[PDB]
RNA sequence: AGACCUGAGUGUGGCAGGACUACCCGCCGAACUUAAGCAUAUUACUCAGCGGAGGAAAAGAAAACAACCGUGAUUCUCUCAGUGAGCGGCGAGCGAAGAGGGAACGAACUCGUUGCCGAAUCGGGUCUUACAAGGCCUUGAGUUGUGGCACAAAUAUCAU
């Protein structure tokens, strides 16, 4: 898939962001990451307590 | 980069945990008896089986067929507290394994056939 | 002649014993149907080959 | 005469194994007798003495199957018992579906059993 | 010889005889008296099990389709959503109190449902439905 | 010739005892039972000899576990 | 939703993008074994509709099937009797490749209840169907009523009997009307029905 | 110098094979015979062959029939019907279906999609009288979607 004539629709994924802002994009996604089955079950527990 | 000095890729020597030694595949009881009474089943009384108690010091027991010359000796000593030197065997033309048993020249055979009641 | 497996030996021994006559305490039984053995092999007549 | 089982259950394993080794020796020499003489009185004790070894190995096995069952049929962790003691039942009665399923239903199938149950109506 | 006979056309050329070689392909009804007794025994034994319910459900009048039968009336399976709506009953709840429900009938003529809408409220009158 | 004389050249054994079928149809050279196809997991069974199927079905032998398990499953247990 | 977009890519299956994806993926498939265990299905859209949930006890296989008409197996290519049967190469096997694919996976993996299969790729030599299989004794499959049914023992080899949709294709099912008057419920159930010589007691 | 992906290795926990085959389901599949010959045809979508289940199997909830005043899953039966159908060296022969009277039948349902939810799921534990239609700890699967709910420009959906 480097040899062949990659169509202009599948090529899109081989022109990714650079590491410059990629870590920043992973910074947001990380701190706004969901609750990990432990802060989920004790969150909806304070919804009864 | 791992060093491969071979034309082939032989499988890496990974960890090999031992089995768990499962408890048992049975419950049936065992003993010391059945291990020694199944081998020597009954002695033999013939013109040749008698001529070999007196003249030689042998005995003749029709041992079970799948026994062992080393386990006929153990069985003798466990049943008749006598030593056995030479235990010759033969699977007769009846499927029955006979056994000739020299009694160490120190246990008279004619004093066992009279004890065992042959 | 001298080589027979033990298994082939166990199978001729099971035939040497089956080649005995009906004992004369069987034919006084109440309602048996046996007078002869009628499965006696003779080594010349018929062969076992096992 | 021989061992009577109604009084033999109360015996113990170590007491049975000495009871056993004595019926073996007694039959061991009864098959000595059976060779040489006929002696139907000296003989003839075989069929009772050989079925008394039977009802001792019976009670031995009747017991050490229970001891190994009141030890494996337990709430113990990872309760995998040897398959010789696991309630035996045909290969397909063992695979088919236990009672805890084949009666199990989803949501949106419980709830119609409640909304719209089956009624015991009668017609006049 | 032959002669002035009807050309036979008997159609028995396909190994139907259960001979010594062929397994045979004949259906002999030597069990229909046993089966009539068999079914009426289940029927009368299913009826005292479903009791006090009627063994048969309620089925509507429907018109037999073709020009040969269109004047003959008949009991079809289920009523419709329509008769049930035009008689109050939820087709989920009608299908549990003996009324048989057919989500496929189309009530093409009002004539049709009128015979059956009213046929429900006869049942829904003479039905006790004592609770549990 | 090809009669009583050639019957003298009958030295070998084509078949020996089948460990699975218990009969004398175990072809030696290419080791397969001529009557149960041993060592093939499936016993040979051909509808063109139903008579030989009948000599080889269940119940034609001892039928140990079935004369027992057919008693347990016909008495509400399994 | 998410499904609408994957479902429409595969309907445009001959474009240059989808046919690139298939030209590289038909190429690894040609260096893998006939049957291949997959972790995920290649077509989640088409797998999850055919009854595949991503729970435990669900397993997906690619099976490779050689393309082209079956050739009659007659010694030396010689056939005997009536010239009705004279052809040797032009027979067609009356059972589509997807059924054969599903039945390859059954003979091999007897501990699995094949459920369905779907088209994944075809080159001019082979044809890969991903067969959706179920472990009928994973406790998840046991206690889940959407797919309990397959644990029951009448479904042991539904692949071998034409009970899968691919089998229900070549069985002339999937036409109900006047189109299957001799297909229902089977070729022989109808055959026995039409060719029994019924004998009423009172004739 | 680690995750993930794709694969391995054994450790555990299981399963498959085999038998049976009357019926049943799939594939395969003849020929003798009949046609006064025979190659289409018929035998026969039969026998044999391979495979696979069950106590029945299969089918089954309309991409159905009809053309009517309409019927309404499948199956089976009588019947339509040896057919004013039809196929057929239009020969030998073959040959159904709707409808109708019945049997049976409290017979219908659930995924995917769709929308609303988004791990409420699953599995390993553990706790409880085994309670796993539950409790409460679990990255262990799972977000490449487990599970929940709603059924239409017409209803009422939806929360206390
Ligand atoms: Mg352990
Ligand atoms: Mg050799
Ligand atoms: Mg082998
Ligand atoms: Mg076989
Ligand atoms: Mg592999
Ligand atoms: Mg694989
Ligand atoms: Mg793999
Ligand atoms: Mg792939
Ligand atoms: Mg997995
Ligand atoms: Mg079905
Ligand atoms: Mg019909
Ligand atoms: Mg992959
Ligand atoms: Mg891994
Ligand atoms: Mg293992
Ligand atoms: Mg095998
Ligand atoms: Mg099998
Ligand atoms: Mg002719
Ligand atoms: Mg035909
Ligand atoms: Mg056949
Ligand atoms: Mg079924
Ligand atoms: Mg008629
Ligand atoms: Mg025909
Ligand atoms: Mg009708
Ligand atoms: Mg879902």
């Amino acid at each position: 898939q480097r040899r062949l004539k990659v169509p202009p629709a599948l090529n899109q994924f081989t022109k990714v962001l650079d590491r410059a802002s990629r870590n920043e994009a992973l910074k947001l996604i990380k701190k706004y990451a969901p609750e990990t089955r432990k802060a989920r079950r004790e969150r909806l527990h304070k919804a009864a307590e | 980069r791992k060093s491969y000095t071979r034309p082939q890729f032989r499988r890496p020597h990974t960890y090999r945990k031992p089995a768990m030694a499962k408890p048992s595949n049975r419950v049936t009881v065992e003993s010391k008896d059945i291990a020694a009474f199944s081998v020597i089943r009954y002695p033999l009384t013939t013109d040749k089986a008698m001529k070999k108690i007196e003249e030689n010091n042998t005995l003749t027991f029709i041992v079970d067929s799948r026994a062992n010359k080393t386990e006929i000796k153990k069985a003798m000593r466990k049943l008749y507290q006598v030593k056995a030197v030479k235990v010759n065997t033969l699977i007769r033309p009846d499927g029955l394994k006979k056994a000739y048993i020299r009694l160490s020249a120190a246990h008279d055979a004619l004093d066992t056939a009279n004890k065992i009641g042959l | 002649g001298r080589f027979k497996p033990l298994a082939v030996k166990k199978k001729y021994a099971k035939k040497m014993n089956q080649n005995k006559p009906v004992p004369y305490w069987i034919r006084l039984r109440t309602g048996n149907r046996i007078k002869w053995n009628e499965k006696r092999r003779h080594w010349r007549r018929t062969k076992l080959n096992y | 005469h021989h061992m009577k089982i109604k009084d033999l259950r109360e015996k113990s394993k170590d007491d049975l194994l000495k009871t056993l080794t004595e019926y073996k020796k007694e039959l061991s020499q009864l098959r000595v007798v059976q060779q040489t003489g006929g002696a139907e009185t000296r003989l003839g004790r075989i069929r009772p003495i050989r079925k008394s070894i039977a009802r001792i190995l019976t009670v031995l096995n009747q017991n050490e199957r229970s001891n190994l069952k009141m030890f494996y049929a337990d709430r113990k962790l990872r309760c995998k018992t040897p398959k010789v003691l696991r309630a035996k039942l045909t290969h397909r009665r063992r695979l088919a579906l236990k009672e805890n399923e084949k009666n199990r239903k989803t949501s949106r199938q419980m709830r119609q059993a409640h909304k719209f149950p089956k009624r015991v109506y009668a017609v006049k | 010889p032959k002669g002035n006979n009807a050309i036979p056309h008997v159609h028995q050329k396909k190994h139907w005889n259960p001979c010594s070689s062929q397994k045979g392909n004949v259906k002999v009804f030597l069990n229909q008296p046993a089966q009539k007794h068999r079914r009426r025994r289940l029927r009368l034994l299913k009826a005292k099990k479903v009791f006090p319910r009627p063994l048969k459900a309620l089925r509507p009048q429907v018109n037999c389709p073709t020009v040969r039968h269109n004047m003959k009336r008949r009991l079809g399976r289920g009523f419709s959503p329509a008769e049930l709506k035009a008689a109050g009953l939820n087709p989920q709840y009608a299908a549990t109190i003996g009324i048989r429900v057919d989500s496929r009938r189309k009530n093409k003529s009002e004539e049709g449902m009128n015979v059956n809408v009213q046929r429900l409220k006869t049942y829904m009158s003479k039905l006790v439905l004592f609770p549990m | 010739t090809k009669g009583t004389t050639s019957m003298g050249q009958r030295h070998g054994r084509t078949h020996i005892l089948c460990r699975r079928c218990g009969r004398n149809s175990y072809h030696v050279q290419w080791e397969r039972c001529a009557a149960c196809a041993y060592p093939r997991a499936s016993r040979r069974r051909y509808n063109w000899s139903v008579k030989a199927i009948k000599r080889r079905r269940t119940g034609t032998g001892r039928c140990r576990y079935l004369k027992v398990v057919n008693r347990r499953i016909a008495n509400h247990f399994k | 939703g998410a499904f609408m977009y994957l479902n429409e890519l595969w309907k445009k299956k001959s474009s240059d993008v989808m046919r690139f994806i298939q030209r590289i993926r038909s190429w690894e498939f040609r260096h893998q074994h006939t049957v291949v265990r997959l972790r995920r299905p290649t077509r989640p859209e088409k797998a999850r509709m055919l009854g595949y949930k991503t729970k435990q006890g669900f397993c997906v296989f690619r099976v490779r099937v050689r393309r082209g008409g079956r050739k009659r197996p007659v010694h030396k290519g010689i056939t005997y009797g009536k010239p009705k049967t004279s052809g040797v190469l032009g027979m067609k096997l009356n059972k589509n490749n997807q059924a054969v694919a599903e039945q390859r996976l059954g003979k091999r993996f007897g501990n699995l209840r094949v459920l369905n299969s779907y088209w994944v790729n075809m080159d001019s030599t082979f044809k890969w169907y991903e067969v959706i299989a179920v472990d009928p004794m994973c406790k998840t499959i046991r206690r889940d009523p959407r797919i309990n049914w397959i644990v029951n023992s009448v479904h042991k080899h539904r692949e071998q009997r034409g009970l899968t949709s691919a089998g229900r294709k070549h069985r002339g099912l999937r036409h109900k009307g006047h189109k299957a008057s001799k297909l229902r419920p089977s070729y022989r159930a109808a055959w026995r029905r039409n060719n029994r010589i019924v004998f009423l007691r009172k004739r």
